[PDB]
RNA sequence: CGGCACCUUACGAGAAAUCAAAGUCUUUGGGUUCUGGGGGGAGUAUGGUCGCAAGGCUGAAACUUAAAGGAAUUGACGGAAGGGCACCACCAGGAGUGGAGCCUGCGGCUUAAUUUGACUCAACACGGGGAAACUCACCAGGUCCAGACACAAUAAGGAUUGACAGAUUGAGAGCUCUUUCUUGAUUUUGUGGGUGGUGGUGCAUGGCCGUUCUUAGUUGGUGGAGUGAUUUGUCUGCUUAAUUGCGAUAACGAACGAGACCUUAACCUACUAAAUAGUGCUGCUAGCAUUUGCUGGUAUAGUCACUUCUUAGAGGGACUAUCGAUUUCAAGUCGAUGGAAGUUUGAGGCAAUAACAGGUCUGUGAUGCCCUUAGACGUUCUGGGCCGCACGCGCGCUACACUGACGGAGCCAGCGAGUAUAAGCCUUGGCCGAGAGGUCUGGGAAAUCUUGUGAAACUCCGUCGUGCUGGGGAUAGAGCAUUGUAAUUGUUGCUCUUCAACGAGGAAUUCCUAGUAAGCGCAAGUCAUCAGCUUGCGUUGAUUACGUCCCUGCCCUUUGUACACACCG
């Protein structure tokens, strides 16, 4: 019986941040050499190895279990 | 009286059915075999020929 | 003999109404004059003729149209007549409502929205609609897809989902933005197709319900009448709650509806039993007079008795029984007597033939179609509204006092409901608290416990003393608890204080005939809380008819009709 008009913009959602070979990153491969696991990957029991942190500002933040360091 | 309502689902609507069937009563084998109303007479036995006064010894 | 007519019948005529002519007419011919050829245009135009004129007489066509019309039938309607029934009509009355305050519903006004359906009976304490959240459909904002499935695109060198921390937000919604982590082909975009809607249409429907109407009405077989549609049966009268019966009778004999029927209430010292009911006895036990008595308590072992009450199943009992009057001596009615019951014994449930633009798609995973469908009219979260207030109206609750208010004391019902690892049911008893309420245990899934629901009116003894008074308790202040996440726009309860109109109510208008009306409370439903509401239940318990058609509605008969979509014609 009313037509809804709205005030606010229209929002976006969210959309997943790509980034093209994130595993590279994680890695230095030493020739002649062996992995690096240079990226702090997480302690927790849930996940083990392969699991990294993400070295933003502040603080180190890993995905699966959602855990944050200094 | 037993009866049954079905809803029929046509294209252009519903079409409601209704199917009333009255059983006999003679047939009914658990409640009255009859309608309250029905009064069912016996028939005359009278008619008989009564001679005048024998005793008879069995 | 001639007239004016009339009554009966229909040989006969007619489409019928009807007709002694409108008969002697397809079995068609006694004589003769005039007139008509579907409805309109139209008795019009034109010409003629008569007339002082008004007009008369004669009198077309173009064009237009599928009916117009006659008689009768059924129904509907009538500001037509005659009957009948009904406390949703009246009479005699009772209680009222309408006058006051308040509760609640409706309109209106307002609003950000104050969601909406319904408008005489048959809208307005109705949608079981007593809305803090939810309900919720409205308003201001914020999320999610819970968009199946075939494709196409994208896509492992990752299609996409979740997310700490800060900003942002009403929000500890990763909603979004900075942030780089995580997950891994379920999934992201477009196409179709969907799906979901308290969105629209009840004037597109089903189902249900209401209404006509719970009034008493409806139908066919055979026979009679009519060319037929139809009609009689189905009715003048009396009678009944009743188309229910008597009776009259071209009808006779039937069916549905009514009545029968079913549930419930009243009776049963007559059956059947009852430690989940009661009693008398008996043990044991208490108090008072001592007369051996009178009141109690206790007894799931006194291993008693019984069914009077209580419970419920099998029956019995009433059928107007008997007797008087009236009556068509019939159906019945009115009086008595007996009886538990003599108003259909009281009350309900069910309930015909068709039908309504009655109400609901806001009960349905009942539904067709239309609208919307990702910035949703879907779903969810937060807050507000449904309560909003110059007004009119309705359903009700308190009152206006002494046939009463308080204060003590007496102290009697019936219908019901009740839980577990819940999300908390009914809750006694003890102890705190002025209260409301709190706390600790126990009983009850129930004739066992709540509960004898020790309810209220009511009755007794006191104060008050005709005063807006100790009637009335709105409005408002402060405080104390309860429910709930949440009480602000007071949920509700309790304490103190505040002490309003109202001094019996105009025109009008509602309900009602016996355990009825009126008071008076109680339970169940809604329900975390809230009952001035409904559905029932019991306590106290009348006045006045037991009649009528004067008003009102409906039904029937006669009657008129150019109506039949039926007078909203
Ligand atoms: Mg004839
Ligand atoms: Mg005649
Ligand atoms: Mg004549
Ligand atoms: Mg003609
Ligand atoms: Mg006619
Ligand atoms: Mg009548
Ligand atoms: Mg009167
Ligand atoms: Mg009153
Ligand atoms: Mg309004
Ligand atoms: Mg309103
Ligand atoms: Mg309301
Ligand atoms: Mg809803
Ligand atoms: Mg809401
Ligand atoms: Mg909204
Ligand atoms: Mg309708
Ligand atoms: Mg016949
Ligand atoms: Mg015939
Ligand atoms: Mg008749
Ligand atoms: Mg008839
Ligand atoms: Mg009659
Ligand atoms: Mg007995
Ligand atoms: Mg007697
Ligand atoms: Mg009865
Ligand atoms: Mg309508
Ligand atoms: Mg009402
Ligand atoms: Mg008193
Ligand atoms: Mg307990
Ligand atoms: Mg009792
Ligand atoms: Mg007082
Ligand atoms: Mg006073
Ligand atoms: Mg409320
Ligand atoms: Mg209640
Ligand atoms: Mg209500
Ligand atoms: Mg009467
Ligand atoms: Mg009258
Ligand atoms: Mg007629
Ligand atoms: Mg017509
Ligand atoms: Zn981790």
């Amino acid at each position: 019986r009313k037509k809804k008009v709205y005030t606010t913009p229209k929002k976006i959602k969210h959309k997943h941040r790509k980034h093209k070979l994130a595993v590279l990153t994680y890695y230095k491969v030493d020739n002649e050499g062996n992995v690096e696991r240079l990226r702090r990957e997480c302690p927790a029991p849930t996940c083990g190895a392969g699991i990294f942190m993400a070295n933003m500002k502040d603080r180190q933040y890993c995905g699966k279990c959602h855990l944050t360091l200094k | 009286i037993d009866i049954a309502i079905r809803h029929v689902l046509m294209r252009q609507g519903v079409l409601g059915i209704k199917v009333k069937i009255m059983k006999d009563p003679a047939a009914n084998r658990f409640g009255p075999r009859a309608l309250p109303d029905a009064v069912k007479i016996a028939e005359a036995k009278d008619e008989d020929e009564v001679i005048p006064a024998p005793t008879v010894k069995s």
